DNA sequence: GGCTG
DNA sequence: TTTTTTTTTTTT
């Protein structure tokens, strides 16, 4: 897999989601966001349990509220198809 | 010295020809070394040649590696160089390194096995070998070497073949001359011998007859019965040796005076061994329990057997596989391997009795495609016989032996012969 | 559980007589536990008896330890009580503890051997063994089971074996002379006996006949029905005992007066036992249900059954395997093994029926291979008789019984004998 | 009162004897209580004795749950202590607690089933029971009262048994004299009777004739057709009752006046029940479906059947085995067992049809071994009748009914008799 | 990879002559690589030869590029080396690179076509191909392969095929004149050849004779034995090669001196091959284990065989059959297919033997109809030689060889021939 | 204020 | 990898 293009594409997709924070240390890339599937916690409006982890082989999104866990490609295919088109195309561009 | 090994795999040819078939990915640490070896192995599998530095840098770019893995592999590839040394120290050093890595992997595996065993049921991992499988793993790791024998090479291995021609292995003779004829003098020490038969047709009768015959020859015989009580097996032996029918013993036809007289007459004979019958519950004994029994017999009774007899192979515990984990074939094959290993370790002729399938029951002829529990038993066994007392041999008080697998001689010479089974005395007499 | 082991070493002679043979200072710990065990071992060596708390404390005062170890030993010695736990659990738990500590010590030893092997020859210690000693080291730590019994000897124990020949308490007569003749004194306790036939041939008829015969001998019979109702089977038992008919009961030919008179006359007999009929839904019972039923029967009434009749093993449900987890050869054999284990635990004669495949439903003879369910049932069975009925036999009201698996006696002495089955009375009649 | 229950399970032998057989793991909690009871249950299963505090602590140390669970179990065990109590207050309170917990678990499962069935398919988390078995689960929550029925005693309970012979409410007489004669009073409630004919020989004509005969004898009949429409079966019943050929109805040889007159003449007769025909798609109805049909018939139509008829069991779906998972043998045996369970539950005479093998077609005789889909169906069926038709029999307007499995009487007597089937009127007539 | 491609275009000849026709400017880049390739192509067009580095730099100096383009091209030109990579890997990797770039270009072109299609018709480019041209364009991307070899093309490979007929590229001679006569020059590679042995003929004598003949002709022979050990088969080989009788070795007539002298005399000859004997248990070697054996021999022993001789086809086990019947037709047909597939995929001559039909045993003439394996062996066998040993032939030390199936040549040309079998030396000699 | 597989 | 039912087919 290609991790840096997943980090670049994931950011824009999760940028729309509110409570968006870039948890980027010296060796990891994570994105904190409110989960778009369930709206995160109904009682707490300030909780952002949706996370993106891009330091692995494949950048994966995981929600700690509704237990959603998916790759960034499936997330883009299911929710942002205009962003999904360029995402799968840019793969061939660099490969 | 992983860097040296990789460098001389890439830049040297005699070293590659000598060490490559024995290298494995598990011998390298999970860092850059294992990934670099993966690239080299993939290139060799795809092109049947040793890759260059350019080939690997192309393979690295065309790889699904993380940034850390990519950087480590690139640094390791950059660090590789052809240091001139001797092709007699490199090979031995590589062999030492591979042996050390194999021992390390075996130690980690047995530690994981012991950790898995102590876990409670319904949470412990399945298909993972039990504690009793630990020594066997440690026996495999010590066997790693850069020398491999695949088949017998004519004109390259002919001294050993001449030795095999001139020399003959020692044999523990039977008392029945027909078995000596079909085995060229008897059975060897480290062997697993099986007497397959149908249900209620004489599996224990033949084993008890063999035990009596060996006891009359001065051997120390251990009869491990997994299905019958100790008194029942000893009564079979008494009927064999005291020439009194089991009906006579049960009905009380023989008196205590005659029984004691016959027992003392047998005792006074110098050509007599010691027979010890040990009973275990069904599925409650394994090879390690047998080793504990042997240790206590040696320590507390000064008893070292030669003719260890197991009543039934299919009942004993696996000792390598957890109970109710694998299928019958795998479990029975593991039991056979463990029993043969025990026989080799103790230098004892081991005799057992498996059960044939339902098809072989009341069938005038049987073959290797009749074993019920496992067809891998003949491969593990060293001599295998059958019992074919189906319909009319019982009326004639006789039997039949197929000789399914005979490693001592040739099975197609006296393949089928008739045995005079006498069930009252629980013995085999010869038709001659 | 070192505290429990030490407490029951000091305060229990039965525990000391089975565990002290197999106990070492390496098994316990490196701190206060090892020092306490060393004090116990020193005291038992100097004086051949188990020490007391006062004697142990005096020895601790005599022996020399540093301050920390002295405090630890005093604290541990203070914590010793009788605590009469179960003996079986205690010995099993101490065996497990010894095995796990021995495995830990063996793993540490082989790790030390491997670490010493990598050292240069000048630096390495000559006391530690080579790597080639790794496997057997791991094997001697897998043969430390607690078992001091070695087994029979056939020459040192022939008096005890002859005395065992006179113990006929296991036999249970049949009330039928032919069955006693072919079983050499009837069935034995803790055995799985099977009565197999085709569909609608008289399997439950034979089971009820055996129940009535055992009832008339004074035994306690527990009939477990799996298809019929309790009142239906009791009707068959009434037809056997009162000896009138099955149709006459349902056709009103029996006046209440006669029924009451016959029942009271049978009550007056002192040779009559107790019969309890229990029904279960198909596929909903096994030994686990049977053991709870046994406990409830014993609690509610003074009823400990000597005979346990199961209407059919197939209709029964295995304990571990689910309703349809595996095929017939497994779960049927599992149910057979569980029933035999229940019988040998309760020391009761277990009777059950078995079905025959369609190939022998209309044949003049039936073989052991004609078992509808798993062929493991004719491996756990002990006296598997067979019922064969033809048109000529039904004309004479004489079912043929063939001896299929005879573990008690000679299977071929009286292989086929005719019975006098009366279907109206649900009774087997011997033929003379 | 979980602490009291556990404490008296530990420190009371009398309490353990009665409460234990019934105690289950789902009656305490999801935390410390369930873990402590699991420890106790494992110890009991391993040693058949009540563990002590030391044994519980040892098992706790050899357990794999987390720190919170370990601390909770340790506190709960430390809190266990025997108290001066009386057997009655404890048994009654335990019964109340167990009943309350059973009701709570039942209603939680009912809510889970309701909230699971209200989900889109393919995402409904299969292996969860459907809403149809919502009340049955509640029926299991009420059948827990510490009062398990040990069984029926032959001598202690015989007045109640005798008040079941002249009752005769179990038997439902036929209308044909020969069928009553062979069954000695007709079929019995809670049974499974079967017709085996082949393909296009009868076997639904016979079922319709039985339905008509029962309907004439003041019975409520529930015909269930898995392979024919509701109007075809009703047309067959009309042809049987009105004595008008099926050809006459097809060819319009009967007027509306005659049809109306015959129907009203039948209606005005007091000796006539109600027949209801229900159609299900092939393979789309099971025992649970039939129970739902029974409930909705009782409620909506106040119709309580006694002669429930199913056209073909082989065409029905098992309510336990997933479709096409097990072979024909297991699936058909399970379906027949479930149908018999339904029949005994609702106390109705259940009639069904079964196919024979291809080899039995166009044969002058049909044996029991010719059953098509399973050999277990004859074993799990109270009565079976074989319908045989040859060219000579067809030319004589007769069929030979052979008694294959006759559980109500002796099958050898009157094994084969010739019925006068009239195929035009879908009626069976006798020849006597 | 582009750097390597350009470097080996500049500094190689075979690579250039192989990959230049399939090299385009659009395959490289839009930057320095494209400019460098344009310079190379311009130079090769103006001067039909590969440019040198100095000439390339002169062309770059006399070219129209900007500052950044000049720097990029200069750096890339300075970064090209004459390093020696292997040709096969280079061609395969540049083919993959070209294919990937062509696919990317085609995908971009079709995306651009679709984007232009969704534009105001008044406003679009005319040069852009229509949407209907999309499937063809991708086809041109998929039709890119440096070397097209899909099967044998008639009229396009006739010159290569003629070189096969003249050079007899497929034939492997027999060393026996008669066998070469009837095979038109011996057996062929990728074939399965079997011998049919009538009653009284051994199957391993002929196979050992063929193995010895191939060994004397320089071929690598892999002899896989089933019913015999490696030493026994190699002893048969020694009997044939050293002219020593088989019984003389066992008796001890031949001493170590003569044996070693003959072996070293054979080793001196340069016309001798290698024989590797591998033993497998009966039924424990399918034609997938042989693939693993070949892989191990190639990797470790560097032994790549040209002749593979299996001791007996019947003893082997069919792959993907999960069964091993002693004498079943389905297995023999599958075993033959698997062995012939192995021969085809390994380009080796495969030999095996089978037993003829019992009728074939009695009759001196053997018909394809008279074969134990009917329609299974005379369907997957290129050559099936039949061996007949009657009393008169045995008295004359001869065996009648009959040709039952000859894919090689006409079966009826020389069907019957007499062979000089020597059973002591296990040899076949010709008859004048 | 983070936490998955 | 064996085991057992049922069927269908085919080969001897
Ligand atoms: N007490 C006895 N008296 C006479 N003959 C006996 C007696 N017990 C067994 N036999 C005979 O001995 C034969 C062989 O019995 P076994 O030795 O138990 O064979 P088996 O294979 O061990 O039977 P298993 O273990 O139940 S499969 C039986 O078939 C009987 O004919
Ligand atoms: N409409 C009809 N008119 C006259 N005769 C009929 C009619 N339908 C059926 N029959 C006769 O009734 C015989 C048996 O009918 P069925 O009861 O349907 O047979 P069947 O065994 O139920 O069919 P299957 O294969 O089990 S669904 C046939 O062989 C016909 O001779
Ligand atoms: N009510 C009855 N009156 C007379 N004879 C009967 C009666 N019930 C059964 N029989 C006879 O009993 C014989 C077989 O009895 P069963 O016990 O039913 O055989 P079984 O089927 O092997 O036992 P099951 O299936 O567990 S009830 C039948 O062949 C009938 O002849
Ligand atoms: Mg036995
Ligand atoms: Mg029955
Ligand atoms: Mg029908």
């Amino acid at each position: 897999s290609i991790p840096w293009i997943d980090n670049e594409f994931a950011y824009r997709a999760l940028a729309h989601l509110p409570k968006f924070t870039q948890v980027n240390n010296s060796s990891t890339f994570k994105l904190r966001f409110r989960c778009p599937v369930c709206g995160d916690s109904k009682t707490d409006q300030n909780k952002a349990r949706g996370w993106y982890y891009g330091d692995n082989n494949e950048g994966n999104i995981h929600c700690y509220n509704c237990n959603y866990h998916a790759p960034i490609g499936i997330y883009l295919k299911e929710f942002e198809p205009d962003l999904y088109r360029e995402y799968i195309f840019e793969i061939r561009k660099e490969k | 010295m992983v860097e040296i090994i990789l460098s001389h795999l890439i830049f040297d040819q005699a070293y590659f020809s000598k060490v490559w078939p024995y290298m494995d990915s598990e011998y390298f640490e999970s860092g850059p070394a294992k990934n670099t070896f993966k690239l080299i192995k993939s290139h060799v599998n795809e092109y049947h040649s040793v890759p260059s530095i350019n080939a690997l840098n192309v393979a690295l770019e065309n790889s699904s590696f993380t940034e850390t893995e990519y950087s480590g592999v690139k640094t390791l590839i950059s660090k590789l160089a052809d240091s001139p040394e001797d092709h007699s120290w490199l090979v031995k050093e590589t062999e030492k390194y591979v042996q050390q890595r194999a021992m390390f992997n075996a130690t980690s595996k047995i530690i994981e096995i012991q950790t898995n065993a102590e876990l409670p049921p319904e949470k412990r991992n399945k298909k993972m070998p039990d504690v009793g499988a630990i020594p066997d793993i440690m026996r495999q790791a010590l066997s790693i070497s850069f020398d491999s024998y695949v088949g017998h090479d004519w004109m390259d291995d002919y001294e050993a073949r001449w030795l095999s021609y001139m020399n003959k292995a020692r044999k523990v003779p039977f008392k029945l001359r027909i078995l000596n004829k079909i085995t060229k003098g008897g059975a060897e020490t480290g062997t697993l011998n099986v007497l397959m038969a149908g249900v209620n047709v004489g599996k224990s009768l033949g084993l008890c007859s063999l035990a009596a015959d060996y006891l009359q020859l001065g051997h120390n015989v251990l009869y491990i019965s997994m299905e019958m009580a100790e008194e029942v097996c000893a009564k079979r032996i008494d009927a064999n040796m005291l020439d009194v029918s089991l009906d006579d013993i049960d009905d009380g036809h023989i008196s205590y005076a005659e029984y004691k007289g016959k027992m003392e007459k047998w005792r006074e004979k110098s050509t007599l061994g010691r027979l010890i019958v040990k009973q275990y519950p069904t599925g409650g004994a394994d090879a390690n329990t047998f080793r504990s029994l042997l240790n206590e017999l040696k320590l507390k009774k000064n008893f070292v057997p030669t003719i260890i007899i197991v009543d039934y192979l299919g009942i004993c515990k696996s000792c390598r596989i957890r109970v109710y984990s694998e299928n019958s074939y795998t479990t029975v094959k593991a039991i056979a391997e463990e029993l043969r290993a025990l026989a080799v370790e103790t230098e004892t002729v081991l005799w057992t009795a498996a059960q044939v399938g339902k098809q072989a029951w009341d069938s005038s002829d049987v073959n290797m495609s009749d074993i019920a529990e496992s067809a891998g038993l003949p491969a593990t066994a060293d001599f295998m016989l059958a019992v074919i007392e189906t319909e009319e041999l019982a009326a004639a008080e006789q039997q039949l032996i197929k000789q399914i697998k005979s490693r001592y001689g040739d099975k197609n010479k006296w393949n089928k012969f008739l045995m005079g089974v006498q069930k009252g005395n629980q013995k085999w007499v010869e038709i001659e």
